[PDB]
């Protein structure tokens, strides 16, 4: 019952949705970084930078 | 053939009796979970078997209600359990799976 | 007789980039959607804030 | 130059099956299986069985499921179709040449191995209602249906479309019995277009050796005559008036086919006055504006119907019919030119030739000939046969129409449409 | 006609507590559905007279 | 019923100090909860089907 | 047996020559006893004004009612007596007059076409008869819901432009148009750089050219000069026209984006993608199990009585989409599903369906080109639009080139996030709002 | 001469997998679109005409 | 119509008349299906004005008095002038109509032109009927004189 989903067309379907589903993670993460002000990742960022460290 | 497959048959017949749907007049296929394939097979059943199917299930839901059982004569025997659905179920599935292979290419 | 139907003139309403019957519209589309979409982007950006 | 053609190849098998192929060197292929199985071989107890059957052409066969027949054929851009007339059914199949073998398999499956499953057949019954509803939205369909009903007791009187009382009533046993009794070797022909003769002969010897329902084109249609009348208001009276002519492929048949072209089939010239049309000209002298007439010519195995078909305004119906009738009478009484006949001859000759220009048309005609006749008959000799119709044969055909116990169908506001009696 | 059926509110109550086809058949193990509902409101109603005073 | 009586163990044991006997049975009952639901009850249902020729 | 590729190379070269004059004169020759000739003209409707719309229509009506050399029904009597058929059409872009004849009759055929296409007795008596005929034809046409919605769809998509117009013109022009008006248009348009004489069937091409110089010498004469224009581009708007009438039992809808037109390479990929979606009709056997998801769902959920894809195709522009007919309650579901097909195809076309696609096309093309009449028309149209006959092996190659990437690229270019022309007629309460139509031309997911 | 239909006259229906349901033969309409107010349907409870598999580059 | 026509006899006698006459008697008791929804208030208006007139009429009363009826009639039923004559005149024609079915059983009627009501010849026919056989007389009877 897993099994159904494995084949040339599904391989094709996977690939056609790859740019999108990784552009969504890019949305997701930048989104998550901004909304919490994360520190670790945001120290790296060449304008954004001068809000804590001074 | 031999003397060992009638222990497997004996164990089968035991579990059957333990399952105890026969105590309410039911055949094995009366008791199948109605999923999508199963629903189609009930649909494909001819008028006589559907009509007997519904009466069986009406009987047992009635007993089941008044928390009773049938007399021991009128229980369904293991031998004699009529699997009327299976040929239809097999065929519905056979088709679903052909569909599923076509969907892959 | 259903042929007596012409569509009314919308020149008053048509954006400029779309004023010429003589020229394609496929061209200004980008800027036109671009423009209207920018507005919505900018809006969410602000809202987000 | 395009090349050397090929010739048609043609084989009677000793079980009575016919095979014909051309290799015209075409990018696509046409295989038809033509079967003496038309509505005429229905009886009182099973009417409409062959209609349901015509619709049933993609229900599950022994290895091929419905799903496959559909999906397999669409996968290659193929086509599968069935055409009943009152005499035959024709399963034809069309694809590019690289794909014959897959389409062949589906063909033989459809025609020799249908399962007609209970549930599939139940699901299909509503389609008779839709299918009929579409067809019958031509007034001509109703008329020609009632025409045949009126003309014959028998077998040709059966309709192309399932009687309303039968919709939902035609059983998988009836279809099973229909195929077993009519889809047999001696009732059959397998025509191929850009396949090879070996391949067809092989298919046929392997897959189409089926003996024994039935024989004979053979109820025999009994002509009877009489009239059917459908009150309406539709806008316009459609009426057909007809007498017994001549079986297909007799000489007398060709005389009728000439007489038709004397009198007038369809137009030739878009929005034309139809100046060489005897009937039209004749009605028009009497009748201001909107009408049509054409000569009507149906030939069967057994029998055939000739006369004419009028559309008019309801009040003008008698005038249109009575004009048209007299015009025929005028030919029967001997008023035909030589060149009048010659132009019909050209209209008919040119017409036949044009009907076989194309794959769909040629194939249908070769199929039709195989069953009718057991021959292929090349166009030069068709034209030879046309040419052998004397003027007096044409007169005598008109003479036959005029004196013959008549058959009539009409629909509309019929209160000015006459009665036979009154013609 | 019968206003139990037609009236927009009562409709909801009719579809849920009145005319609702239920099995012929369902046992005492079925009753805990209502009893959760009873517990729910009884919690609310004793909760509130607590909150007046808490 | 094994699940229910395992749950009855687990209720008893949490009502009960974290100390010699007590620990390891509590540990085992823990495994058993997850074992019945994840592994053992699924396998029984497969076994039962095999016995019905289903 | 020969292969299919083998069979594509087999079809003879379509053979083009020109007169010293500008009449192109062209043949595909074959073994048939029977042929089709005549004249395809770069005249149109896209060519007429507003004043003088309906004109070419009005000529088509007059073209066959007599010449100076063949007065009254003389011409009719001639065509009929040799068993030939004579026929015509006018589109927005193209007029044709053609004879189906015996091949031995190719002398008289071309001769009559010459006479029609050059010597048209526009007799004042007759132009008065035909005005009533045409007004009748207009009343006829209003009942054809299908004929209407496409006229509407033209009217709204190309609002402003010559392409917005009907072929028949409006009631008022038919009522008013003069003898003068018509010979004006005739002088303007029926000149020889804008005609092909095509034939097809049992003819030699030499034989045809002889008949061209025999019967077409002097049109451009000496002539054209002065006042040839070409066509301007037509603006595509998109935009909705909604003719609410709850007295007609089923709705018609036609919805389209702008296409690129005749010349553009990427029509082949559009036609492939179109064929994937295809067409339905309630008399189709096999329902349920149809390939096309639109067709499948339409049939199972009775959504529909027909639909059809199209790629209508003008000079430098086009209408690309779909038409359907349905219950008043279905217009929404039908809209949804059609849009969803387009977008699935823009974003996520897969390889197999694209091959089905390609095959349906190869099958369509080859099936269509069967008969002298279809082939003659193809010579015909193609020469006016393309300048060559594009041979069958070419179209194959252009079909073969399309994969999934080609589809989802070429679909995206034309369909993704684009304003459509919409047209409705009938019980159309439930037709989506334009915004909501417009919003179905993109996915938030994508 | 033998094609019992396109001897040109009696009815021939046609069903399909793929293209659309047809009927036959001859009968006029045909010189009667031509004089006029002969409508008809084009498209109610129904089906499409000439139709399809019929095409282009 | 649906109620009425659930007798097979109703259909038969309807088609019987259709077949027998060109004319007027051929018309059915029940509205043709094509007409349902198509018959107008002007048609009814014209029907009553042209047929419901004094010379086409009679007023019969049963336990009323003759004065009272004569009064009603002279007051309320002086309406002149549609039409005259029983008078299309039915034209007998003959011929046959045939409805394929399976219903269980063939109903058939076979008939020729007889005689107008109240002629002597009419009574001869009415006797010949009773020679040949109308309905039963005896519940579940062999119908021995039939
Ligand atoms: C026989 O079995 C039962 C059902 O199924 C057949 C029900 O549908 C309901 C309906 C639930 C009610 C009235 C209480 C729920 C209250 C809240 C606030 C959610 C009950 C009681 C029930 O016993």
């Amino acid at each position: 019952m897993l099994t159904r989903f494995l084949g040339p067309r599904y391989r094709q379907l996977a690939r056609n949705w790859v740019p999108t589903a990784s552009l969504w993670g890019a949305v997701g993460a930048v989104g998550l970084v901004w909304a919490t002000d994360w520190r670790l990742i945001l120290d790296w960022v060449p304008y954004i930078n001068g809000k804590f460290k001074k | 053939v031999s003397a060992s497959s009638r222990w497997l048959e004996g164990i089968r017949k035991w579990y059957y009796n333990a399952a105890g749907f026969n105590k309410l007049g039911l055949m094995r296929d009366d008791t199948i979970h109605e999923n999508d394939d199963v629903k189609e097979a009930i649909r494909r059943l001819p008028e006589n078997l559907y009509d007997d199917r519904v009466f069986r299930i009406k009987r047992a839901l009635d007993l089941s209600m008044r928390q009773q059982i049938l007399p021991k004569e009128q229980w369904t025997k293991y031998e004699e359990d009529k699997s009327y659905l299976e040929p239809y179920l097999k065929e519905v599935i056979r088709e679903r799976k052909e569909r599923e292979e076509w969907a892959k290419k | 007789s259903h042929t007596d139907i012409k569509v009314p003139d919308f020149s008053d309403y048509r954006r400029p980039e779309v004023l010429d019957s003589t020229k394609s519209s496929k061209e200004s589309s980008e800027a036109r959607k671009g423009f209207s979409y920018l507005v919505t982007a900018t809006t969410t950006v602000g809202v987000a804030y | 130059v395009p090349p050397h053609p090929q010739d048609l190849e043609f084989t009677r098998l000793p079980n009575g099956l016919v095979i014909a192929s051309l290799e015209n060197y075409a990018p696509a292929s046409r295989i038809g299986l033509f079967i003496k199985a038309g509505s005429r071989y229905e009886n009182s107890n099973n009417l409409g069985t062959s209609h349901l059957l015509r619709l049933a052409s993609s229900l599950t066969t022994k290895g091929a499921s419905s799903f496959k027949i559909t999906r397999g054929i669409e996968a290659v851009g193929g086509k599968l179709s069935v055409t009943s007339t009152r005499e035959n059914m024709a399963y034809t199949v069309e694809c590019l040449r690289d794909d014959v073998d897959i389409l062949m398999e589906f063909l033989l499956n459809v025609t020799t191995a249908p399962e007609f499953r209970r549930w599939e057949v139940a699901a299909l019954q509503p389609q008779l209602r839709i299918d009929k509803a579409v067809a019958l939205q031509n007034p001509q369909a109703h008329v020609i249906e009632n025409l045949h009903a009126a003309a014959y007791r028998n077998a040709l009187a059966n309709s192309l479309y399932c009687p309303d009382y039968r919709i939902g009533k035609v059983t998988p046993v009836e279809l099973h019995d229909y195929v077993q009794n009519h889809f047999t070797s001696a009732r059959m022909a397998l025509i191929g277009l850009g396949v090879s003769h070996p391949v067809l002969k092989q298919v046929a010897e392997q897959f189409l050796n089926i003996r024994g329902g039935l024989g004979l084109s053979g109820a025999k249609a009994k002509y009877h005559g009489g009239e059917i009348r459908e009150q309406n208001g539709d806008s316009l009276v459609h009426a057909a008036l007809v007498a017994e002519s001549a079986a297909i492929g007799s000489a007398e048949a060709n005389a009728f086919s000439v007489l038709q072209h004397v009198l007038g089939a369809g137009p030739h010239v878009k929005r034309g006055s139809n100046a060489t049309s005897s009937l039209y000209q004749a009605v028009a002298k009497g009748v201001h504006q909107p009408f049509d007439v054409s000569a009507f010519n149906a030939s069967y195995s057994d029998s055939g119907l000739f006369g004419f078909y009028t559309i008019s305004q309801a009040a003008s119906a008698g005038d249109v019919i009575k004009a048209a009738y007299n015009q025929v009478k005028t030919i029967a009484q001997g008023n035909l030119s030589n060149p009048d006949v010659q132009a019909a001859k050209n209209k008919l000759k040119a017409g036949y030739l044009m009907s076989v220009e194309s794959s769909e048309g040629f194939l249908d005609e070769v199929g039709s000939q195989a069953l009718a006749a057991g021959s292929y008959t090349p166009p030069s000799t068709v034209l030879q046969q046309i040419d052998a119709v004397a003027d007096a044969d044409v007169i005598n055909a008109a003479k036959k129409f005029v004196s013959g116990r008549k058959s009539m169908a009409a629909s509309g506001n019929l209160g000015h449409t006459p009665f036979i009696d009154e013609l | 006609t019968n206003i139990r059926k037609s009236h927009p509110l009562m409709k909801i109550v009719n579809n849920a507590f009145i005319d609702l086809p239920a099995p012929s058949n369902i046992s005492s193990w079925w009753n805990f559905g209502s009893l959760l509902g009873i517990c729910l409101i009884l919690q609310i109603l004793t909760g509130l007279f607590l909150a007046m005073h808490y | 019923w094994a699940l229910v009586a395992d749950l009855l163990t687990l209720t008893w044991i949490g009502g009960q100090p974290v100390e010699h006997p007590y620990i390891t049975i509590g540990q085992l009952a823990s495994v058993l909860y997850f074992l019945l639901i994840l592994v053992l009850m699924p396998t029984a249902g497969t076994i039962e089907n095999k016995l019905l020729k289903w | 047996t020969a292969t299919y590729a083998q069979a594509l190379q087999s079809v003879p070269e379509t053979q083009v020559s020109q007169l010293d004059n500008g009449l192109r004169v062209a043949s595909e020759q074959s073994s048939q006893p029977t042929c089709t000739v005549g004249v395809w003209i770069d005249a149109g409707s896209r060519y007429e004004s507003e004043k003088n719309n309906g004109a070419g229509y009005f000529v088509e009506h007059l073209a066959f009612k007599g010449t100076k050399n063949r007065p009254g029904n003389a011409l009719e009597k001639e065509v009929e007596s040799m068993g030939a058929h004579l026929n015509a059409y006018s589109t927005r872009e193209h007029t044709a007059y053609y004879i189906k004849a015996l091949s031995k009759d190719l002398p008289k055929a071309v001769e009559l076409l010459a006479d029609i296409v050059q010597n048209c007795s526009l007799e004042d008596s007759q132009i008065e008869k035909e005005r009533d005929v045409i007004l009748q034809e207009l009343q006829e046409n209003d009942t054809s819901m299908r004929d209407v919605v496409f006229n509407y769809l033209h009217a709204t998509a190309f609002q402003g432009t010559p392409l917005a117009q009907s072929v028949e013109g409006p009631s008022e022009n038919v009522r008013k148009l003069s003898r003068a008006d018509l010979t004006e248009y005739l002088s303007r348009h029926y000149k020889a750089p804008r005609m092909v004489l095509a034939a097809a069937g049992g003819l030699e091409h030499r034989q045809l050219l002889d008949l061209a110089q025999k019967h077409f010498s002097g049109l451009s004469g000496t002539y054209d000069e002065d006042a040839v224009p070409t066509l301007s581009p037509c603006r595509f708007t998109g935009s909705q026209i909604c003719h609410r009438e709850d007295g007609l039992p089923l709705a018609h809808v036609a919805i389209a984006v702008e296409g690129p037109g005749w010349a553009h390479p990427d029509n082949v990929a559009l036609q492939v993608a179109n064929a994937i979606i295809g067409h339905y009709d309630c008399t189709y056997g096999g329902g349920a199990h149809l390939s096309s998801p639109l067709a499948s769902i339409a049939a199972t959920n009775k959504l529909c009585q027909s639909f059809q894809t199209f790629n209508i195709c003008y000079a430098d522009t086009g209408l690309l989409g779909a038409h359907f007919v349905c219950d008043h309650m279905s217009i929404d579901d039908m809209m949804f599903v059609l849009q969803g097909q387009w977008m699935r195809l823009c974003t996520s076309a897969t390889e197999s369906e694209v091959l089905r696609g390609k095959n349906l096309l190869r099958n369509a093309l080859v099936s269509h080109l069967d008969g002298t009449t279809p082939v003659c028309e193809d010579i015909g149209r193609s020469l006016l639009t393309y300048g060559r006959r594009i041979p069958l092996a070419e179209w194959e190659s252009r079909i073969a080139e399309v994969d999934a990437r080609v589809v989802r690229e070429v679909c995206s270019k034309y369909f993704y996030d684009q304003c459509p022309a919409v047209a409705g007629f009938g019980p159309i309460e439930q037709l989506p709002d334009y915004n909501r139509i417009r919003s179905g031309m993109f996915w938030l997911r994508f | 001469m033998l094609s019992v239909a396109a001897r040109s006259g009696p009815f021939a229906p046609v069903l399909s997998a793929t293209s659309r349901g047809v009927a036959g033969a001859l009968r006029p309409l045909v010189q009667a679109a031509v004089p006029a107010t002969s409508e008809s349907p084009v498209l109610d409870l129904k089906r499409s005409v000439l139709c399809r598999e019929s095409l282009r580059g």
